[PDB]
């Protein structure tokens, strides 16, 4: 639950959260403030600006 | 201090010198190589054990915790601790030198 | 009516010199706690250096939780024995169970000798802390 | 044995296990570029279902400096002769079949782990 | 058990190993046998509490702590019985 | 006991150690090594999947590695090829005859580690055995002279329904 | 305590718990008094080696064991014994 | 039930700082930034968290606490209501200031013994006199704030028979006594 310190803001929640078993394998996603559906998390990772694994 | 050897004699420069028994001095390192020297037998019966610089109460505690340990070495009890005040275990500490002990 | 008023003759009361057990009572109960509490580090002891055997259908914490449970409710149930035991046809905890108008022997065993385990669902109070259950701890103690 | 993340040099990405049946070998491709690379060992995929039974690896020595652990003097250190040892239960999901005590030796510059 | 006892004469002190009942004088004779102290030098005084006149080591002074390894309890001595009871 | 290790659900997960996949297109020369032996003696796709199932696991619920054989060969109606010794419990799949193969083994695999009964009915996780010491869950009988008495016979309890099979 | 001691473990316990009682160590040698002096804190050897001088140049080595743990980044220069380090260090980290 | 809950006596709900005087001490106290550092370096070292933003890694976290700690006991530049945990297991230490969080004092302990002395506690029976008050107490370094995720790295002693205790004490290393 991220608050930006040194302000009167609401908290923007961000859920980073693994699918269960019940699939190959078991993949990380992101729940992100603002968007509808999760997001993978590598994604987002390459959205921020890095693209490499 | 008499040669039959229950009871030896033992000085350390002060006045109050301590005669205490063989068997229960018998824990002692350097009774092996200073009455049991270079020969046996009526050498350890002289029983002038001259040792130096010993302030009294320091040596009455070695050697109350000499049969002290003799008993407690072997016997039915293990557990027990020895009670030396803070300060004098510096002097009796060089009293650690002495008995190999 | 007629019991209520023979009552004004007899009277009943609670004290705190019902609450008392003799000396040799209380010697008991502390006994019997030293004892537990030994058996519960020899369990301790056991499960530590891997010489406890799990018994069926459970597993080893689980078996390790049953035996100190076990142990601690036998120590629970000697000290509230002898409780029992230490007191005289004057009490007045035991006139007030014994004739079944309030309270129990297991509240006797609480007030005057042990008031026993506290659980939390079913459990032993569990390690709200990093595996201590206060502040006051080691960490990992599983003693009573 | 596990088998580890094997990267690309071109793009720094991932290779990902392939075959060539010309030399009928093993191969490390990558298929975001066009590197290839062959594979050292064979083994691509490996469970370790029941290979849980070390937890030693993961313990560092920091945890001589808590003071919420537990210490004992009669479990000395084999390796530096110290006299003083934390020790503790694992902390791991896996320690739920097992009260094993864990012990690391309090002396600085040794910080040796081991168990009972 | 034991018994523990410095037997301190200013500047000589005795040790003795015995047990809970003996006869004081045997304390006397223990000493006669390697020191050569004749029974008129060796007027034991007191403890803390009176001395045993009854001879024995089971008797006034005397308890199941003063057999104490740890540290013993200590009391004056004057080798003469009724003469002079030197001291240093 | 024997009841209850026909009664609870055995999965190829209970009985595993480990299952390793390998690169081994000449089964004549294992890459493993520790297999060359047994393989050589019987003898196909280049992908190996090599498992290997704790003693343990394996003695207590009485399975044989013939069982577990042809249990895949009966599960799978070979599709895929299963070899097995021990004398380390070792079995060695293949898959004989665009989602290459090495991915398919990878489901498989899951398949096997989730989706396959050695024994045992598949609702039933755990059985309990006991041998009930109050008269709730005994055997009362009639004797020949006419009294009630109570048997203590062995009892078992689930922690799942499959009430029909059972 | 169930354990046997002898008399040089009794007084290198009992003083291994109160060397803050240390003021004058008269003439023991450092190999008497080596193992009290490992368990140290080094405040109290600088204590220890400004009421008993003597033995400095023994306890030098001894101060290694607490360089190592509390500047473990750093090594000594040459013409530069472990105390002086530790001083020199101290006191800058302290400025 | 249990939804409604009391303060106790001596807790305290901290109130909140600014970041940033502890933000330049750690920049200049041998933290190396995140944005400085190779991710190779991150795998031995202790990260640093401040109001749970991860701004460096530090490789003698020890000390590092020490210093902060000594910082904090003598009210420099650390705050008495900052909040610092060393979490020595997964090497993180986590810094907080913010408002909320719920503490209460405790004694200092420093190797089996309390700060407070005898002096302290003369002092304080002259508070109208000497001017001496609770404030001069936790200047001294004697008493200080320890919040619910600190409490969970400190080892408290009940009263001070816990500390003059014979040589098995049940822990050595109390750090903490309940006043
Ligand atoms: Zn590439
Ligand atoms: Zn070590």
């Amino acid at each position: 639950r991220s608050c930006l310190e040194n302000s009167s803001r609401p908290t923007s929640t961000i859920w980073v959260s693994m699918l269960a078993r019940g699939a190959i394998g078991q993949r990380i996603v992101a729940t992100l403030p603002y968007i509808k559906q999760e997001v993978p998390i590598i994604i987002v990772f390459r959205a921020l600006g890095f693209v490499s694994d | 201090e008499g040669p039959d050897a229950m009871y030896v004699k033992l000085i350390s420069s002060d006045g109050h010198e301590f005669i205490v028994k063989r068997e229960h001095a018998l824990t002692s390192g350097t009774i092996k190589a200073m009455l049991s020297g270079p020969g046996q037998f009526a050498e350890n019966e002289t029983n002038e054990v001259n040792f130096r610089e010993i302030p009294s109460h320091v040596l009455s505690k070695v050697c109350m915790y000499f049969t002290y340990k003799v008993r407690y070495t072997n016997s039915s009890t293990e557990i027990p601790e020895f009670p030396i005040a803070p300060e004098i275990a510096l002097e009796l500490l060089m009293a650690a030198n002495f008995l190999d002990c | 009516t007629v019991i209520n008023n023979w009552l004004l003759i007899e009277g009943h009361t609670i004290g705190i010199g019902d609450s008392i057990a003799d000396s040799k009572t209380y010697q008991d109960i502390q006994n019997t706690i030293k004892k537990a509490k030994q058996d519960v580090i020899e369990v301790i002891e056991k499960a530590h250096n891997n010489e406890l055997e799990p018994t069926p259908g459970n597993t080893l914490r689980q078996t390790f939780e049953n035996q100190v449970n076990r142990i601690l409710n036998d120590a629970r149930d000697k000290t509230g024995s002898s409780a029992q035991k230490s007191l005289s046809e004057y009490n007045n905890f035991k006139s007030m169970v014994v004739s079944g108008a309030k309270g129990s022997k297991i509240n006797i065993s609480q007030v005057i000798a042990v008031v026993g385990q506290q659980n939390v669902e079913g459990k032993r109070i569990p390690f709200g802390f990093k595996h201590r259950t206060l502040p006051h701890f080691i960490k990992d103690d599983y003693g009573p | 044995g596990f088998v580890g993340i094997r990267f690309c040099q071109e793009c720094n990405n991932m290779l990902y296990p392939k075959e060539d049946k010309e030399n009928r070998i093993l191969l490390y491709a990558c298929r975001n570029c066009d590197y290839q690379q062959e594979a050292d060992n064979s083994c691509i995929y490996v469970n370790k279902i029941t290979h849980e039974v070390d937890e030693l690896t993961q313990i560092i020595a920091d945890v001589s400096q808590d003071p919420t652990l537990p210490r004992t003097e009669d479990h000395p250190c084999q390796k530096c002769g110290h006299k003083e040892a934390v020790f503790f239960q694992s902390h791991s999901a896996r320690a739920e079949d097992a009260m094993r005590l864990y012990y690391v030796c309090t002396a600085p510059h040794c910080g040796h782990r081991w168990t009972e | 058990m034991d018994v523990f006892l410095m037997i301190r004469r200013h500047k000589t002190t005795i040790f003795t190993d015995a047990k809970e009942s003996s006869t004081v004088f045997e304390l006397k004779r223990i000493v006669e046998g390697i020191l050569k102290r004749p029974p008129d030098e060796q007027r034991l005084y007191k403890d803390d509490q009176l001395l045993d006149d009854g001879k024995t080591l089971g008797e006034c002074g005397f308890t199941s702590q003063t057999a104490r390894p740890q540290a013993p309890a200590t009391v004056g001595l004057a080798f003469r019985a009724d003469d002079t009871f030197e001291a240093l | 006991k024997d009841i209850l290790c026909r009664l609870e659900h055995t999965t190829l997960r209970k009985v595993t150690a480990n299952t390793a996949i390998y690169y081994d297109p000449n089964p004549q020369s294992t890459v493993v090594a520790e297999d060359q032996e047994w393989v050589n003696v019987y003898y196909i796709s280049p992908w190996l999947l090599r498992v290997e199932l704790d003693r343990k696991h394996m003695t207590d619920r009485k399975l044989t590695m013939e069982q577990i054989a042809e249990k895949i060969n009966a599960g799978f109606g070979d599709d895929l090829n299963c070899i097995f010794n021990d004398d380390k419990l070792v079995l060695r799949i293949r898959i004989m005859n665009k989602m290459d193969d090495d991915v398919f083994l990878r489901c498989i695999e899951s398949n096997m580690l989730t989706d396959m009964t050695l024994q045992g009915i598949e609702q039933i996780s755990k059985v309990y055995m006991h041998l009930p010491q109050t008269d709730n869950k005994k055997k009362i009988i009639i004797t020949e002279d006419g009294e009630f008495k109570a048997l203590q016979e062995w009892i078992l309890e689930t922690d799942g329904v499959s009430l029909m099979r059972v | 305590l169930p354990k046997m001691m002898t008399l040089h473990q009794q007084c290198i316990r009992v003083l291994k718990n109160n060397i803050d009682s240390i003021f004058e160590v008269g003439g023991v040698p450092y190999s008497v008094l080596e193992p009290v002096l490992e368990r140290c804190t080094p405040d109290q050897l600088y204590r220890i080696e400004e009421y008993n001088h003597v033995l400095i140049e023994e306890t030098d080595q001894l101060w290694k064991v607490h360089c190592h743990r509390d500047f473990k980044e750093e090594r000594p220069e040459e013409y530069e014994s472990w105390r002086e380090m530790y001083l020199r260090l101290q006191d800058a980290r302290e400025q | 039930v249990g939804l409604v809950k009391n303060l106790a006596l001596m807790a305290y709900i901290s109130v909140g700082s600014q970041p940033s005087p502890i933000l330049e001490f750690l920049e200049e106290w041998s933290m190396e930034n995140l944005e400085e550092i190779s991710p190779a370096a991150i795998a031995d070292a202790t990260k640093i968290f401040v109001n749970g933003c991860w701004v460096g890694i530090h490789k003698d976290p020890e000390q590092l606490m020490n210093t902060l700690r000594k910082l904090r006991r003598q009210m420099d530049i650390i705050v008495s209501e900052v909040s610092m945990i060393r979490d020595i297991r997964e090497r993180e230490i986590r810094i907080y200031t913010d408002a909320g969080r719920i503490c209460r004092p405790l004694l200092i302990v420093e190797k089996q013994k309390l700060l407070l002395k005898k002096r302290h506690i003369d002092q304080l029976k002259e508070r109208e006199y000497n001017n001496y008050s609770w404030q001069d107490l936790v200047a001294s370094g004697v008493v200080e704030y320890i919040d619910t995720l600190e409490e969970e790295t400190v080892m408290l002693a009940m009263t001070p028979d816990d500390l003059q205790e014979k040589e098995v004490a049940y822990c050595s290393t109390y750090t903490h006594c309940e006043i």
